[PDB]
């Protein structure tokens, strides 16, 4: 009737071991599933390259600092140029997949801090601008902020999630904390959420992956200053339809 | 002609009214501190702004605008319908009602459409006119009657081009028509007065343009060459006024060679030359010649 | 609980539109031929 | 009782054709792609037999593409001005009933050669300034042969047998159900013939295509007035075609109409398709190719 | 019902010639014969089709399309064509090598003079808006390009340029939605 | 499960043999039938002169040229002065009949071209006129164009079928192609279509018979230049009621 | 009890239609199969990207001339840089697949000539050199001749197949003729042949694909000079194991 602190996540040829894990958040209680015949609309037979694309891709490592605001990734965009997933995402017009997001941040028992690892469906990034005409560039975020790639994007205003919504209510989304005294990893299994059965992996980013320090990383002199935060994600039940020439963006 | 750019970001023309008839007055720039564009955030000129209520385009919008008194429902600015701000190649804003189209010819929808990408599309098919509409639609035609549905206010064609949001590309049922000579990589000009532009003028001139414009007024004595626009800030990219029969350089203009107000020539046959490097492309130039018999 | 398609007049043409008899018979326009040609078969053999 | 009929009155969804799952085919003699369009038959090739398809349990409703749903929509069939001001102090107007005066209704009807239908005619009448003062109008249907009124006071407005509707402008739009009124089994939007025998050698030849089976009389509208009212009333007639039976589908009209009762196109023929630069030029930019 | 696609909707081409896809003997290999977008309601070749005109009376369409190409050359004219349907996201393929990565049919001219290329319903949404252009290129259907798989080979004393007639129609799973008013004919005055 | 290229059409004392036939189009899937008692209105006993009128009448031969636009006939009008059908069509006020239209165009295997043989019910012929008053003669077609007789009428604007409707959609009508590489004949069996059970064979033309070259006739020097197009039609189930003096037009 | 001249080959989203086909050679009577559990040695789960890689790739078009010697391709090498097959062939160390080789060469009934389309397992390319020391470069073929890529390689000595073996006995291999009077295509379905269950798609070329003109292309003046030969091949039952970084050569 409890959650075991040890966990092993084996997907494909990738395996993730954690010895200080809180639990595994199954987003909205729904495992990732393949598109049923009732919900499908595209007639082409989808490709399900099970083990070549459904596997853990360690994508980015961000150095947690005392004044760090946080980072966000867009799930399809963060894997669109990586591995056989990226190739299928480029060669195919349609794509659907869940994911198993695994954020890793280990620190000594003398460090402190708390990250909020949340998976935000349809994470539309806002721009912070003064009162200006709709002609103004500052009213709308550039592409580097909407699709940060694999490197992610440092939050400008994590208090409002760079979306005008309060960070305090970001816990309405499938979330997990990395409290350094408690756990060093946060696992979120997110099913494919979209008003469409399939969608373009290049145009549309289904989920945002926010890692925001709520309690700032504090430690004493002599502790290891560099405390990294690693994002390992794994597609789950990846389908691809609409084969054509490979399209980058 | 007061404006020689597509967006009106060259207008210094003393119009403190949204429209010449039936409009709203403009708020002074030295008094509009409630707003981003004023004389405090832009001390020295910086967009024709100053101590005046004149319409300006400092933000690179599609048309010269001005701050109006915010009363109606928060509308604190309005585009100015400056009839003299029409680009010398801009034939006007006209209505598009239906299937007999203003420009009967070829069409093109481009999510990267600019004023020049439409003109270049029509010029490549020997069409005289290029009509942008709805920001993404490009229409070509030789129809001398593109006004078959009546003219329209220039502000009715203020939809941003999908490829360059600083240029007007018509609107819903409104088509902005350009003469396809604008931005050509050369051409023959046998006329009294014409405003020859840089290659791909509403956009930035391409890298590697070697263009030759033939300006021969058969019977003129002197050609008054004026440059209302010379955003040619570079070194290798130069604009030369080569002679005619002799093909000898008469005046070479580049970055630190900005042209005089009138580099008149006594030859009735001038060859406007343009050069472009492989890098550092700028907004271009807009020459204007006036032949005196 | 539906309460519609009710004629209030003695004349039957005063009723609402006949919107419950969707029939699709495209063969009279798509295959108006005497010799029925199988899909897998070469038509003119 | 008959409560079972009232239960099955909502429109049931008829779905589109499902796609079956298909695999690869490597053999001879089975050519579902090769067709013979000369036979006049459309291709019987299915998606399953040309590509490897999946199982798509299609739930898209095809019910809206029915002839009933396509036609049971009130469109403008007539604008009748009851002129009672200026030089035309008539206070009445006798309007030839024709549904081919306006392009939107005319083009939809001419999709079919024969149409047998009942109609729901609605009259949306108002002044020039869009206002609807209480002003009594009389909309009298004058069938072919019934005497047409020649004034606002004439005896024909007694409507002892003619159908007539009295309604003020302030009332909601008068709406009536018109049956299938025609000597023929169906109306005929295209009549390749002449109504009368003879030589048909006139310079104009106005009678070609004129089938009197469609000429259903006149709509006489008057202000119920004793003198000039000084106000012109614009009566817009809207016909909703119900109980539709369509026959012999036709190509939709491509040229702009020029007259009401005749197919007549300009000498400047408009192409059905808009011109493009070349037969190999498509204006779809797509995305950036991965490796050109 | 299959109706003639106006694929030769080019400047100068007038009349029934706009309904022909010219095919001739090529001096080079892997060349492009013709291309056209498969958006039924878009101003283009599909306007000449019954499906492309009935689509315009509706806002959203769904289902597979079908273009039956009929070769109208001499009996002695032989050739193989690659007719490729490129799903959305890609512009018109610049080479046959790029086009053969999509849904394609290699058509062999012969006794059966017609080939059918099904444009499969490859869409993210259940329906595509009939309106195209601008942000409505989200509902782009794709591009059909006709390539010379082999040459157009003829014996001596035989015409070297023939015509392919495209016949566009809708598959059995075709569906329309949200009846609207077409934008095909405009009226400025009541027809008297 | 295929269509045999050889076909013989025996109607009356006429027999038509074809060895390169695509198929036989049965217009709207309905064979020509005699008017049932339920659909009839005229009380006179109709005459059914079976073999004297229901037979193939070879009526016109048109020379297909490279620049030819096409030809159209009106089915009753094309037979109104020919054989015992014409006599019954003149002596009787009422008439109804289907037909078996058989267009013949043979060419060498070195010729090319494609005809569109379509049977258009209620083929109202349009006039092509500039914007003119309703008084103008050009707004309405003369009788030679509405009822071309047995000789037919050369299309003026085959692109719009001389009817304002696009030729490309003429395939909505019962049609057949004569593709010279494939077949040399086009057979269309059309039932009597009219909003009336009977009608005047002189006033009303039930169907138009269009033969339009879509792919123009091209050949090389040395091939037979004269490539004719022959129209053989046969009434099917011809009834005639209302006997009176013979009326020509 | 005969072979039908018409054939349609539907693999993936690709379909190949031929109307003049001799037959389909099933190499050694064995269809391509996936590696059984009994014959497998690698323990990783193979990827079987069925429809994304098993499809017809039209790869090369060679102009048949009167003096042409022939062309040869190496089956894995000819697809190693094409489509999702190439990506799987580069990302995976192990690969096995059959193929459906379809050579296309159409010519008029007034052309003549005969191609020998043979699929040669382990087509080791020989070098033609004078008597020289083993130091000599001419004794061994360069990489352009051993792995010609997608463009193929023009035979130097088709009489000996550039292998020292007589071309006349190349019919011991799965072969088909393209006799221009008889057929315009040659289809060979070859199963995976190797002493190993899987093998490197980059190092090892399992089969050679020779197209040699035995009877030279002769025609008269006026016939179409350019008579192309197109190679469309389709992998069948493609497996890939050993995922790693993508390796080109
Ligand atoms: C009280 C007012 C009642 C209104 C009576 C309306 C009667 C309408 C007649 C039915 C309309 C359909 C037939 C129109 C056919 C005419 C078109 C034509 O062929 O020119
Ligand atoms: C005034 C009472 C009218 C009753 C009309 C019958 C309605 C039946 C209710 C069930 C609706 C039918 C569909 C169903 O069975 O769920
Ligand atoms: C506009 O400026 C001119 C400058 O002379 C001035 O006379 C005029 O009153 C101004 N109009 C408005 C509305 O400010
Ligand atoms: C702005 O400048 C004008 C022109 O000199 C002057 O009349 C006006 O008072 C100035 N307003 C302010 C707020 O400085």
């Amino acid at each position: 009737g409890y959650s075991d602190r040890v966990a092993q996540l084996t997907v494909g040829n990738s395996t993730i071991t954690t010895q200080e894990a809180a639990n595994i958040v199954l987003s909205y209680g729904e495992w990732p599933e393949y598109c049923p015949s009732t919900d499908a609309t595209a007639v082409d037979k989808p490709t399900r390259p099970d083990v070549s694309v459904n596997r853990f891709y360690t994508l980015s490592t961000k150095s947690w600092k005392t004044e760090s605001t946080g980072w966000y990734w867009k799930f399809p965009d963060v894997l669109n140029d990586t591995g056989v997933f990226g190739q299928n995402a480029q060669f195919h017009y349609l794509y659907r997949s869940g994911f198993c997001m695994h954020v890793q941040c280990n620190a000594s028992k003398f460090h402190q801090g708390a990250l909020l690892v949340a998976a935000i469906p349809e994470f539309v990034i806002a721009a912070s601008s003064p009162a200006t005409k709709p002609n103004s560039q500052g009213l709308y975020p550039d592409f580097a902020h909407t699709n940060p790639g694999k490197d992610g994007q440092e939050f400008r205003d994590p208090y409002v999630l760079d979306a005008g919504i309060p960070l305090s209510q970001a816990l309405i989304f499938p979330h997990q904390w990395i409290n350094l005294r408690t756990n060093n990893c946060a696992t979120i299994i997110m099913p494919y959420i979209n008003a469409l059965p399939f969608d373009s992996a290049l145009n549309h980013s289904n989920f945002g992956l926010v890692v925001i320090p709520i309690s700032p990383l504090k430690y004493c002199n002599g502790a290891t200053t560099e405390v990294p935060i690693t994002l390992t994600i794994a597609p789950l039940n990846s389908e691809f339809s609409g084969l054509r020439q490979a399209i980058k963006q | 002609p007061e404006c020689f750019t597509a967006n009106g970001a060259d207008y210094r023309g003393t119009q403190n009214w949204t429209a010449l008839q039936g409009g709203k007055p403009c708020l002074f720039w030295n008094e509009t501190f409630q707003h981003p564009y004023n004389t405090l955030k832009y001390p020295n000129g910086e967009g024709g702004l100053g101590e005046h209520n004149y319409c300006r385009n400092p933000d690179g919008d599609v048309s010269p605008w001005c701050y109006v008194a915010e009363h109606e429902d928060g509308v604190y600015w309005k585009y100015c319908e400056i009839p003299a701000c029409q680009m010398p190649g801009n034939l006007g804003c006209y209505k598009d009602h239906g299937n007999p189209p203003p420009l009967t010819g070829t069409s093109k929808t481009s999510n990267k459409l600019t004023i020049q990408t439409c003109i270049s599309f029509c010029r490549s098919q020997r069409f005289k006119f290029a009509g942008m509409e709805s920001g993404y639609a490009c229409f070509c035609g030789n129809n001398p009657d593109y006004w078959k549905y009546g003219e329209a206010a220039s502000t009715e064609c203020n939809s941003v081009c999908f490829g360059d949001h600083t240029q007007p590309c018509g609107g819903d049922g409104r088509i902005i028509l350009f003469d396809t000579l604008v931005g050509a990589c050369g051409g023959n000009y046998s006329a009294m007065s014409s405003v020859v532009y840089s290659p791909d003028f509403p956009d930035t001139y391409a890298t590697g343009r070697v263009c030759y414009w033939t300006i021969r007024v058969p019977g003129a004595s002197h050609i008054h060459f004026s440059f209302p626009l010379f955003d040619i800030r570079d070194s290798a990219d130069m604009v030369e006024l080569l002679d005619g029969y002799t093909h000898r350089v008469l005046a070479r203009f580049h970055g630190r060679s900005r042209p005089p107000l009138s580099f008149n020539v006594s030859l009735d046959f001038v060859i406007l030359y343009f050069f472009s490097d492989r890098i550092n492309q700028a907004q271009g130039f807009a020459v204007l010649y006036q032949a005196v018999k | 609980i539906n309460f519609t398609n009710i004629n209030y007049y003695k004349d039957s043409y005063a009723a609402s539109a006949s919107r419950q008899d969707f029939a699709q018979d495209p063969a009279k326009f798509t295959r108006p031929v005497l010799d029925a040609i199988r899909e897998a078969a070469a038509p003119l053999q | 009782s008959a409560v079972s009929a009232l239960a099955d009155t909502t429109i049931s969804r008829v779905t589109a054709a499902n796609t079956a799952a298909s695999t690869h085919s490597l053999g001879t003699g089975r050519v579902p792609a090769l067709q013979a369009a000369e036979t006049g038959a459309s291709s019987n090739s299915s998606d399953e037999n040309l590509i490897e398809t999946r199982c798509v349990m299609n739930r898209n409703g095809v019910n809206e593409a029915s002839v009933e749903h396509f036609y049971s929509r009130a469109g403008l069939v007539g604008v009748v001005e009851v002129k009672d001001s200026g030089t035309s102090l008539d206070g009445y107007t006798v309007w030839p009933i024709d549904v081919m005066g306006f392009v939107q209704q005319r083009r939809k009807l001419e999709l079919s050669t024969y149409m047998r239908f009942d109609a729901e005619f609605t009259f949306v009448s108002n002044l020039n300034n869009s206002t609807t003062p209480g002003m009594l109008l009389q909309y009298m249907y004058v069938p072919p042969g019934a005497p047409k009124p020649d004034s606002r006071k004439s005896y024909q407005w007694q409507t002892a047998t003619n159908p007539s509707v009295f309604a003020k402008l302030s009332d909601p739009p008068p709406q009536v159900s018109v049956p299938f009124m025609s000597p023929a089994t169906a109306y005929q939007w295209f009549y390749d013939g002449y109504p009368t025998f003879g030589e048909h050698k006139q310079a104009t030849n106005l009678q070609y295509g004129q089938c009197p089976n469609n000429m259903m009389g006149h709509f006489a509208i008057r202000t119920v007035s004793e003198s000039t009212t000084g106000k012109n009333i614009h009566v817009r007639v809207y016909m909703r075609i119900k109980h539709v039976r369509a026959w012999v589908p036709r190509p939709l009209r491509s040229q702009a109409y020029m007259v009401k009762n005749y197919p007549t196109y300009s000498q400047t023929i408009t192409n059905t398709a808009t011109d493009r630069a070349s037969i190999t030029t498509t204006d779809y930019e797509g995305g950036v190719p991965a490796s050109p | 019902v299959e109706t003639i696609l106006e694929v030769n909707n080019t400047t100068g081409t007038t009349g029934v010639s706009r309904l022909l896809i010219p095919v001739r003997a090529q001096n080079n290999v892997d060349q492009l014969c013709a291309s056209f977008q498969v958006d039924p309601g878009r101003n283009g070749p599909w306007q000449s089709t019954m499906v492309g005109q009935i689509c315009r009376y509706y806002t959203q369409w769904s289902g597979s399309l079908k273009v039956t190409f009929m070769f109208t050359g001499s009996f002695m004219a032989t050739g193989k064509m690659l007719i490729a349907y490129t799903p959305p996201g890609s512009a018109q393929p610049t080479t046959r090598e790029a086009a053969m990565l999509g849904t394609h049919i290699v058509w062999d001219f012969g006794l059966q003079s017609s080939v059918t290329l099904v444009i499969p319903w490859i869409s993210n949404t259940h329906f595509r808006a009939v309106k195209t252009g601008g942000v409505y290129d989200y509902y782009a259907t794709g591009i059909v390009t006709i390539w010379y798989q082999t040459n157009f080979v003829v014996p001596p004393d035989t015409p070297t340029e023939a015509n392919i007639i495209a016949l566009g129609a809708a598959q059995k799973n075709f569906t329309l939605k949200l009846c609207k008013d077409t934008d095909e004919i405009q009226q400025t005055a009541e027809y008297q």
